RNA sequence: CCUCGGUUGGCCUCGGAUAGCCGGUCCCCCGCCGGGGUCCGGUGCGGAGAGCCCUUCGUCCCGGGAAACGGGGCGGCCGGA
RNA sequence: GCGACGUCGCUUUUUGAUCCUUCGAUGUCGGCUCUUCCUAUCAUUGUGAAGCAGAAUUCACCAAGCGUUGGAUUGUUCAC
RNA sequence: GCCUAGUGGGCCACUUUUGGUAAGCAGAACUGGCGCUGCGGGAUGAACCGAACGCCGGGUUAAGGCGCCCGAUGCCGACGCUCAUCAGACCCCAGAAAAGGUGUUGGUUGAUAUAGACAGCAGGAUGGUGGCCAUGGAAGUCGGAAUCCGCUAAGGAGUGUGUAACAACUCACCUGCCGAAUCAACUAGCCCUGAAAAUGGAUGGCGCUGGAGCGUCGGGCCCAUACCCGGCCGUCGCUG
RNA sequence: GACGGCUGGGAAGGCCCCGGCGGGGAAGGUGGCCCGGGGGCCCCGGGUGUUACAGCCCCGCCCCGGCAGCAGCAGCUCGCCGAAUCCCGGGGCCGAGGGAGC
């Protein structure tokens, strides 16, 4: 078997609302630049960022 | 479960010519003649064999209770050839007590006429169903003779004798006095 | 798992990451009946992590692809051995199925066991799939269909098309 | 330009349904035989259902209250009317281009009748299931025309009949004319026959 | 009396979905609504095709319940269903629906010119057989 | 002349069944031409609403087809709650 | 026909619990009068079951159509 | 860094949680809401779901839906289940339990089956034995202790009606027709019983049963002030 | 409308037992043969059994057999795609700004 390389670049879409937001999600989102509804961002992907995502 | 086909055949003798129009059966015997009428079941009802020897009843994709109807069409025609073959004798004795149950017969066998049933003054008056012939049976006391074609009329009209002699306001298994079924046959035996 | 669509069977291998330890771990092939890749690989770790101590950050998924089915134009019979909740209790069962694949057979178990059971596909567990003989099949249902000279008619055709002119003068046909 | 529907065979919401949206559409519908208008479940359950109807009404004054009017005609149209948004002056105006009738009056008996296949009981029903008849339930709940109605039918059956042996004789002359001409139209038949308005 | 029935080598007509318009054989039943076909001939794959969007034609082909593609095209084009399908009234009133489908403005002018005659000339000889009878029942 | 407006060719009609229908037919059997058994066709309804009817730019010459029993219009009889 | 030891409920014709509405005011007990509604039916209609022989009485079902009184004592509801 | 208004009655929800039989009850923790806030959706609605708002045009969505009210399935949508003489119908949420059902559908376990079953229709039910012991007598036929044999296809020292005790009759057991499945105990879905309140009545209504119900799913479509694009206004920033 | 990538370097399937020569097998059992009855030789039943007067499944290469073709001309047997991707057409809404110079 060949294994891939895990992937390093990750697009991620900001699907809720910013009403209701939990203050440790809402503070990894503006960390992210998701600020608003159905902005997108890319995050190069480690395990300091994937724990936020996981977060979020 | 949806199975695929439940069919049953019903053999049909020679002294009787039947005919179906869908799912109406036309049974002729030497009696007379019988219709009755099946559209509220929903089956094949085929006509097989030149000289018509069998009838065969299909039921394609039933479940249960449309499998349970089969069997019912082909009793039900069974019985409609016993009828214009044997026809159907109902033989009702009147069980009394104390006071003896009198039966009078009206209009060549159609009505029935019973007084004195517990001493009543009250005069029973049970009209049969249409082509039901009702008689005083001779060689025995107390007994009466249903016969017919239709079985579902003479034993309705057995059923019609048997709950105008009801007992009321007493204890039913004391005071037995009424007009019960007693033999259930034909009218010409075989 | 939500059962959408038309289910994909997937080979998925994974195994644990190589410590110091174990240093190459054995590896684990299972059959997931999945909507897609995605599910599929966790519908893995799902089942991996219940029978294993391994999880996804302690293991890796080294293959993961669609097992297509070798004859998609042979009808077949189907077994499918299921674990399942209900609102009381968890069983065992066993149902029979005939189709050409076996994927569309796990989603018509998928559909009837929703249907039969109320029973949705988060609390179903497929356990062993396999294309059965049809001598060695217990279900009526799917033994009546065991006849080489097969012959039944459509008998209540009734019309679809309810609404092609919406007000038609000739009361339809269902016969035919 | 009005819509005449045969009522017979048909299911009551679902023919309601239908009516009640072409009368927003602005075209004028008239249901004839609403006592053929069939309802689905048993005979005991819908009789309970109106039953149910009838005993609600308002306890101070019940002239004032629910008119539960009971020829199948009103009842029909009482059900579009409960489909249409009625307290508007689009509903009112919807209503009113609805005609309802019980049997097949003079106007419309000379008419050909629209079945509408999406709302008839042999397509929406399943065979075994039971239903019940407008007519004989309105009877039974206090509709007095049912006899009437019943004889007019057949009076109008009967004449019917001989409306459509006249129309079969009709086209068995047609027939022999075609057969008759079929040699000065043969060359009028291909034309049709060639863009499939024949065969 | 049913004279139609699914069984193994009827051909069926499929009315709608993808293959509508063509003409399969019925080479197995897998379930209650469900069967696989196969169209050699009239360019269908041999796949599961519900019942519901078939309708069976009275021609039968005589295949086991498990014969390939190549025999399912040997009974057919043994059997010529090809022409004897397109002899019956039905192919016949499908392509005169395609040719009212397919008339042109000027095809639709030349059928009115020519219906036009030929229900006057129908309609003067139905009026003169009427006063015929008349005549005549007298 | 005001005013209310909508509309932009008609369908002049079996009863109905839906595990069945539709139309012809006599050599039949019953009735006051109507009904049924027989036979012949039709049935994804083509004696089809996936339909039918009408179909219009107008006038002038001459020819062919179709019509002649016709087209247009004043005196009588039937047809309807 | 009951039914212990246990257990599941219903109802708001009992008293509680709570304090949501009303303190720029919703007239606070009884009885008299009068209308209507409910059924968990005492009687009457139709019924089934009894350790229902008849009579009487129980238990149960459809059932609220029609009835359910005159008085002594007490302000009484209740009670007798 | 100064000055500083208002506030210092709160309430609701997931999860944790104390008192109380419980409460739209009283009291805490965490976070988010409502108060302070419109909008789409939940018929209706302080708090639920979606989403937060300048004035508009186009497009698209979320949560919800798409028989008609009422925009949207008028798809030739998929597979089943389910009949209610009290059906069912969508978080909060607006009404039900224990128990029970040869209603119907599935599943589990075990037998009893082509070394031919299960009904059903008939036939045999034997001698030792009419058993010691009790009881007047009980002889398989009130009771308790005995529960073996053989000819066997079989028959228990007998499952029941028998009689003062018997005689009789009946059952198990074993054979004939018969020809493909059958019996039992459970378990889970829908439906039903359980299930009774007062003005007339509420899946929102009509109504719906080849669903317009329930469960599992597919395409498509509907539109919010939400998102994108564009206009216009203002504010802020670029210490432009 | 056209092109291409990947996969099990697609899976199945198509043509040349109609792939060749062998070896078997069993059934949702085809011919035959036997039994049974229903017609005017035929059909439907029940039994036996292994190719025959149908088929199915398991040197299979006798160069992955040899060819087509290939995520398939319907405008459907099952995908993920596009630096391994481009062309063409239609419908709707809008035209803010106003000294850019050469
Ligand atoms: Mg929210
Ligand atoms: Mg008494
Ligand atoms: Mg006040
Ligand atoms: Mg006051
Ligand atoms: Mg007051
Ligand atoms: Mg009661
Ligand atoms: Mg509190
Ligand atoms: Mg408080
Ligand atoms: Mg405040
Ligand atoms: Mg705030
Ligand atoms: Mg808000
Ligand atoms: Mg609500
Ligand atoms: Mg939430
Ligand atoms: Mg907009
Ligand atoms: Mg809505
Ligand atoms: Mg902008």
């Amino acid at each position: 078997f060949y294994v891939p390389a895990e992937p390093k670049l990750a697009f991620v879409i900001r699907i809720r609302g910013i009403n209701g937001v939990s203050p440790k999600v809402r503070k990894v989102l503006q960390l992210l630049r998701l600020r608003q509804i159905f902005n997108g961002t890319f995050v190069k992907l480690n395990k300091a960022s994937i724990n936020m995502l996981r977060i979020v | 479960m949806k199975t695929i086909l439940s069919n049953q055949t019903v053999d049909i003798p020679e002294n009787v010519d039947i005919s179906l129009k869908g799912r109406t059966v036309i049974v002729k015997g030497p009696r007379g003649t019988l219709r009755r009428d099946f559209n509220h079941i929903n089956v094949e009802l085929s006509l097989l064999g030149k000289k018509k020897k069998r009838l065969r009843v299909d039921k394609w994709w039933g479940n249960r209770k449309e499998l349970a109807t089969v069997r019912t069409i082909c009793s039900h025609v069974q019985n409609m050839i016993k009828g214009v073959t044997l026809g159907f004798r109902y033989k009702m004795r009147s069980v009394y007590a104390h006071f003896p149950i009198n039966v009078v017969i009206q209009e060549n066998g159609s009505l029935v006429e019973i007084r004195n049933f517990l001493g009543e003054k009250y005069i029973r008056r049970v009209r049969m169903r249409p082509g039901v012939a009702c008689s005083v049976s001779q060689a025995q006391k107390d007994e009466l003779v249903l016969e017919g074609n239709d079985i579902e009329l003479v034993s309705n009209s057995a059923a019609l004798i048997q709950q105008a002699t009801t007992v009321k306001n007493k204890d039913i298994r004391k005071f037995l006095d009424g007009i019960y079924v007693s033999e259930k046959g034909t009218v010409q035996q075989a | 798992m939500k059962a959408s669509g038309t289910l994909r069977e997937y080979k998925v291998v994974g195994r644990c990451l190589p410590t110091p330890k174990c240093r190459t771990p054995p590896l684990y092939r299972m059959r997931i009946f999945a909507p897609n890749h995605v599910v599929a690989k966790s519908r893995f770790w799902y089942f991996v992590s219940q029978l294993k101590k391994m999880k996804k950050s302690s293991g890796e998924i080294v293959y993961c692809g669609q097992v297509f089915e070798k004859s998609p134009l042979r009808v077949k019979n189907f077994g499918i051995w299921l674990r399942y909740d209900s609102r009381s209790g968890t069983h065992n069962m066993y149902r029979e199925y005939r189709d050409l694949t076996t994927a569309g057979a796990v989603t018509q178990c998928y559909r009837d066991m929703g249907a039969r059971h109320r029973a949705r596909a988060h609390s179903i567990q497929i356990m062993k799939v396999e294309e059965i003989a049809a001598s060695k099949c217990r279900r009526p249902a799917v033994k009546q269909f065991h006849d080489s000279k097969i012959k039944f008619p459509l008998p209540h055709r009734v019309l679809r098309r309810q609404h092609k002119p919406r007000f038609t003068t000739k009361r339809p046909n269902t016969f035919f | 330009q009005v819509l005449v529907l045969d009522g017979r065979g048909h299911l009551l919401g679902r023919l309601a349904a239908i009516v009640a949206k072409q009368v927003l559409l602005g075209r004028k519908v008239v249901v004839v035989r609403c006592e053929g208008i069939n309802i689905s479940g048993n005979f005991y359950r819908n009789k309970l259902k109106y039953l149910a109807f009838l005993r609600k009404r308002m306890n101070t004054n019940p002239s004032r209250g629910p008119y539960h009017f009971r020829a199948p005609s009103r009842i029909f149209w009482r059900t579009v009317r409960g489909m249409l948004p009625h307290k508007t002056k689009r509903g009112q105006a919807a209503l009113d281009r609805l005609k309802v009738f019980d049997g097949i009056p003079p106007p419309y008996d000379k008419k050909k009748r629209m079945v509408v296949p999406a709302a008839l009981k042999v397509v929406r029903l399943k065979p075994t299931r039971k239903f019940a008849y407008l007519g004989r339930l309105a009877h039974e709940v206090g509709w007095k025309y049912q006899a009437v109605t019943a004889t007019l039918e057949e009076k109008r059956k009967e004449k019917a009949k001989i409306h459509y042996r006249k129309k079969k004789q009709l086209m068995r002359l047609r027939k022999q004319a075609e057969k008759n001409v079929e040699k000065k139209i043969s060359k009028f038949t291909d034309v049709l026959k060639t863009h499939g308005l024949l065969v | 009396v049913f004279r139609r029935f699914v069984e193994v080598g009827r051909v069926a007509y499929v009315s709608f979905g993808p293959h509508a318009g063509k003409l399969v054989a019925i080479v197995d039943v897998i379930d209650q609504n469900r069967a696989l076909v196969d169209g050699p001939c009239t360019r269908v794959r041999r796949q599961a095709m519900p019942f519901k969007c078939m309708q069976l034609t009275d021609f039968i082909l005589k295949f086991p319940h498990s014969a390939r593609q190549k025999y399912v095209r040997k009974a057919w084009e043994k059997a010529d269903i090809n022409t004897k399908w397109a002899a019956t009234r039905w192919a016949k009133k499908i392509e005169a629906r395609e040719r009212k489908a397919k008339m042109t403005d000027f095809d639709r002018y030349k059928v009115m010119k020519a219906k036009k005659m030929r229900n006057r000339i129908i309609k003067n000889e139905v009026k003169k057989l009427q006063r015929a009878a008349l005549l005549k029942a007298s």
